[PDB]
C-alpha cells in the first residue's frame, strides 16, 4: 500500500494547477480517497474526499466550486484540479488513502 | 452435593453417542491422529502357516524341481502324467540324474 | 428409607416390596434403586435409571415409582432368589446417599 | 512350509492365509483371488465414529452435555442415542433407526472391499538369487513401482474412506438433532453445550413421543412462549 | 470396567487401618468414587464419596474428620485412611464407581 | 457503498488491513468501532496447515538405481518397453498428483470456511436470544454492549442471562 504524487509545478495567480496522485499495493477502487493542504505555520486543512468506484465527491465549507477531483480506474489513478490561484493558497498537498475502521491510513 | 431438585416446569432433553475407554488412534486425510471407538485391522500380517489344497489341487515337488518332475527322475517317478493348479518346489531340491 | 420387616411367598406365587419416604428423598423426582444381595458377599443392583435393566437381570423382577413411594414385584419366583433387599435413593435434608432396612424370608 | 488340511482361497510361500481381507503384508509372490501387497505395516479402516472419552465429574456438580463437549460412557444399547431430566427422574434411550442405518451404511461399505479380489493366477518372477543384466533389473523396476503405486492407493482409499466415515458420523448426528429441532419448534431453546432445554413441563410421555416422532407442538407451543419469553 | 480392593488387615482398637481401590476398564477421572460400609445384621451404611479429577471429597453426618481419603492419578487408585478405631466399627469396606444416570453402577 | 460506506465480512467482502491473525472480529458502539484478533481459531488453523504442509515435504523414498531412461539408438522392442513403462509411470503419477493437489485444495478451503461457521454458530450460541443475525456476514446486538461486552464475547466468559431481560425487550 504506497501513494506517490506528483506536485513540482508552479503557476502563477489567476492560472490553474493539476496534481496526480498514484495509489499502488491495494484494490483502488476498495477505499476513500482524501485530499488535504499543510502551510506553514498552520494546522493541516482538510479539503475533501473521493470514491474511486463513482463520481461521488465530497468538499469542506469553503472549497466549493474552486477545486475539482477527477478519477481513472484504468490507470488507477486520481487528478486534482485547483483554479483562481491566491497568495494564501501557496501550500503543499498530502493524499490520503483513508480506511473506515483503521484511521487515517496511508499518507504521501 | 449435587444438582438442586429437577425443575417442575422444565426439561432437558439431550442427544449423544457412545465411547469407549479404550479408542483405537486412526490417520484420516486431514487430521494424522484422531481417535475412534472400534476399527479393524485392513492388513493381514499374519499367516497360518500350512499350505492346503481344498479349492485349488496342489502339487508337491518334495525332492525335485518342475523341470526334474518333467523331464522324468525316479525321486519324482510319481509325479508322471499327473496335473495341478499350484506347483509348490522346496529349497531342499537338488537334481541327481544329470546336470 | 425402609421396607417392610418381613415378606413371604411361595413359589409361582407374585411378591410385593415397597420403599417408604417423604418428600425429601422420594418426593424431590430423583431415582430409586434396589439391591439384591447376601450379607457376606455383595449386593446387586436392579432396577435403572429408566424402566430398563442394566443387562444382566432376568424378566422376573419389576419395578415402579409413585408420587411418594416405590415398589418392587417379583412374578416368576424361582429358587435361585437370595432373600436379602435394600432400597437406595437420594435425600436433600441431608446430601449423603441413603441406603435402606429390610429383611425378607422365603418361606 | 509343510502341506496340511484345511480350505483356503490364497496360497503364498509363508502358507495359506484368509481372503476376508483386501491388503496384506505377508509376501508380494501369491497364487489365488489373493489380496493387494502393500509396504505400510498397518492399516486401520474406521468402522466407527469418533471417540471423545467421558468427563462426567465437573467440580462438585458434574456434568451432563454431549455430542459437543463430552461423549456417553456406558451405553451399549446402540450408537446415538437420548438423555432427559424432568420430575420423573434422569435416563437413557436409544435411536434403532439411526444406528440401524448407521450400522447399514457401514456394512455396505466394508462389504465393497471384503471378498472382491480378482483372480492373480499366473505372473513374473518377483525374487531372484543371481545377477543377470537388465531384464532382470527392468522386472524388479516394474514390481517395485507397481508395488509403490498401489501402497499409494491404498493409503489414500483408507484416508478418504476414514474422512467420509467421520463426517458421515457426524452428519448423521447433525441431523436428528435439527429434526429434532424442527419437531419442537417454538418450544426448545438450544443450551450450545450439546442439546436441547425444553421450556414446557415435559414428562415420561413427551420424550417417548419426541423419540418417536408424533410429537405435537401446538399443544404445549402456548406455554412454551410463555415460559421463555 | 472392574473395582479392586485390597482391604485384608487387622488393626487393635486406636490403631490406623488403610484401604486401597483400584480402578480398571475405564477413565479413572470421569466418575465420582464411593466409600459405603457393611456389618452384619445391618444395612449398608454410605461414608462418602472423592472425585478423582480433584480432591474434593464429601462425607456423612457423622463422618467427619475421622476418615480420610486420598487419589493416585499417575496410578489410577484411591486410598482411604480411617483411624479411632472401635468395636462397632468392625465391618467389611465396599468401593462403587457411582454414576450420575445409571446408578450405583459397578461394586467391589 | 455510494457515499456511506460497508462493514459487512465473511459473507459479501473479505477484509484487507489485518495482519494480527486469519480469522478476526470488529464492532461498533458508543465507544467507537475497532478490531481484534482470534488467537485460538488461526493457531489451530495454522497447526493444522503445517501439520497438512510437512505431511509431504522431507518424506521422499530411496530411489538409488534405476532403468536407463534416455536412449540415442534405436534397438528394437526392449527399448521400446523401457520407454512405454517410463511414458505410464510417468503419466500414472502426474495424474495422481493432480489429484492430490485438487483433493488437498479443496479439503483446504472447505476445512478454512468450516472454522469460520464454527466461531459463528459458537457466537450464536453464547448470545442465544440476545443476538440476531443480519445475514449480510455477522450479528447485530440489540443490548447496550460496550468496549468490555465484546471482548468477554471474544474470551468466551460472555454470561447473556444479565443481559437477556433487555435484550428481549428492545428486540421484541
Ligand atoms: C468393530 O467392527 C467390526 C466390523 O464390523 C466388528 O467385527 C465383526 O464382529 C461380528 C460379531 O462378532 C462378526 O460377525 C463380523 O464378521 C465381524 N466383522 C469383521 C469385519 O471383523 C467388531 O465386532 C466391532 N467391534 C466391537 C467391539 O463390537
Ligand atoms: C530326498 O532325498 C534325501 C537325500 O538327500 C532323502 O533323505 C533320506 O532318505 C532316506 C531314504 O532311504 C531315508 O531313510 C532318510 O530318512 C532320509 N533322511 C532325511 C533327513 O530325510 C529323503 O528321504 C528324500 N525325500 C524327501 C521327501 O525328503
Ligand atoms: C514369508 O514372509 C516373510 C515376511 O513375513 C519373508 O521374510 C522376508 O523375506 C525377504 C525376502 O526373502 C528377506 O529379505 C527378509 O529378510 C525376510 N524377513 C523380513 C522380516 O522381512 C519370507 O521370505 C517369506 N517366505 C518364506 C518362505 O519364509
Ligand atoms: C415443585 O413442586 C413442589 C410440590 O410438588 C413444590 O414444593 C416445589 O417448591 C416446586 N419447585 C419449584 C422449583 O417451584
Ligand atoms: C413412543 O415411544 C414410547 C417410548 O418407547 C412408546 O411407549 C410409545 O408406544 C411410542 N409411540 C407412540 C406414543 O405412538
Ligand atoms: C476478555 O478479553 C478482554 C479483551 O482482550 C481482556 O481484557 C480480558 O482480560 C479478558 N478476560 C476476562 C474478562 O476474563
Amino acid at each position: 500500500v504506497q501513494l506517490v504524487q506528483s506536485g513540482a509545478e508552479v503557476k502563477k495567480p489567476g492560472a490553474s494547477v493539476k496534481v496526480s496522485c498514484k495509489a499502488s499495493g491495494y484494490t483502488f477502487t476498495g477505499f476513500y480517497l482524501h485530499w488535504v493542504r499543510q502551510a506553514p505555520g498552520q494546522g493541516l486543512e482538510w479539503m475533501g474526499w473521493i470514491n474511486p468506484h463513482s463520481g461521488d465527491t465530497d468538499f469542506a465549507q469553503k472549497f466549493q466550486g474552486k477545486v475539482t477531483m477527477t478519477r481513472d480506474t484504468s490507470s488507477n489513478t486520481v487528478y486534482m484540479d485547483v483554479n483562481r490561484l491566491t497568495s494564501d493558497d501557496t501550500a503543499v498537498y498530502y493524499c490520503v488513502k483513508n480506511d473506515i475502521v483503521l484511521g487515517m491510513g496511508v499518507w504521501g | 452435593q449435587k444438582i438442586p431438585g429437577n425443575d417442575n416446569s422444565t426439561a432437558t432433553l439431550c442427544l449423544g453417542h457412545h465411547a469407549v475407554p479404550n479408542g483405537t488412534i486412526v490417520k484420516t486425510i486431514t487430521n494424522d491422529r484422531i481417535e475412534v471407538t472400534n476399527a479393524t485391522e485392513l492388513v493381514q500380517n499374519s499367516s497360518i502357516g500350512e499350505i492346503c489344497d481344498s479349492p485349488h489341487q496342489i502339487l508337491d515337488g518334495e525332492n525335485c524341481t518342475l523341470i526334474d518332475a518333467l523331464l522324468g527322475d525316479p525321486q519324482c517317478d510319481g509325479f508322471q502324467n499327473k496335473k495341478w493348479d499350484l506347483f509348490v518346489e522346496r529349497s531342499k531340491a537338488y537334481s541327481n540324474c544329470y546336470p | 428409607l425402609t421396607q417392610p420387616p418381613s415378606v413371604s411367598g411361595a413359589p409361582g406365587q407374585r411378591v410385593t416390596i415397597s420403599c417408604t419416604g417423604s418428600s425429601s428423598n422420594i418426593g424431590a423426582g430423583y431415582n430409586v434403586y434396589w439391591f439384591q444381595q447376601l450379607p457376606p458377599t455383595a449386593p446387586k443392583l436392579l432396577n435403572y435409571g429408566d424402566n430398563n435393566r442394566p443387562s444382566g437381570v432376568p424378566d422376573r423382577f419389576s419395578a415402579s415409582k409413585s408420587g411418594t413411594s416405590a415398589s418392587l414385584a417379583i412374578t416368576g419366583l424361582q429358587a435361585e432368589d437370595e432373600a436379602e433387599y435394600y432400597c437406595q435413593s437420594y435425600d436433600s435434608s441431608l446430601n449423603a446417599y441413603v441406603f435402606g432396612t429390610g429383611t425378607k424370608v422365603t418361606v | 512350509a509343510p502341506i496340511g488340511k484345511c480350505k483356503s482361497e490364497c496360497i503364498t510361500p509363508n502358507g495359506s492365509i484368509p481372503n476376508d481381507k483386501p491388503f496384506q503384508n505377508v509376501n508380494r509372490i501369491t497364487y489365488g483371488a489373493c489380496p493387494r501387497y502393500v509396504k505400510q505395516s498397518t492399516l486401520k479402516l474406521a468402522t466407527g465414529m469418533r471417540n471423545v472419552p467421558e468427563k462426567q465429574t465437573r467440580g462438585i456438580f458434574g456434568a451432563i452435555a454431549g455430542f459437543i463437549e463430552n461423549g456417553w460412557e456406558g451405553m451399549v444399547d446402540g450408537w446415538y442415542g437420548f438423555r432427559h431430566q424432568n420430575s420423573e427422574g434422569r435416563g437413557q434411550a436409544a435411536d434403532l433407526k439411526s444406528t440401524q442405518a448407521a450400522i447399514d451404511q457401514i456394512n455396505g461399505k466394508l462389504n465393497r472391499l471384503i471378498g472382491k479380489t480378482n483372480e492373480k493366477f499366473h505372473q513374473i518372477e518377483k525374487e531372484f538369487s543371481e545377477v543377470e543384466g537388465r531384464i532382470q533389473d527392468l522386472e524388479k523396476y516394474v514390481e517395485d513401482t507397481k508395488i509403490d503405486l498401489w501402497s499409494y492407493n491404498a493409503e489414500l482409499l483408507v484416508a478418504l474412506e476414514n474422512q467420509h466415515t467421520i463426517d458421515l458420523t457426524d452428519s448423521e448426528m447433525n441431523k436428528l438433532f435439527e429434526k429434532t429441532k424442527k419437531q419442537l419448534r417454538e418450544n426448545a431453546e438450544d443450551m450450545g453445550n450439546g442439546c436441547f432445554k425444553i421450556y414446557h413441563k415435559c414428562d415420561n410421555a413427551c420424550i417417548g413421543s419426541i423419540r418417536n416422532g408424533t410429537y405435537d407442538h401446538n399443544v404445549y407451543r402456548d406455554e412454551a412462549l410463555n415460559n421463555r419469553f
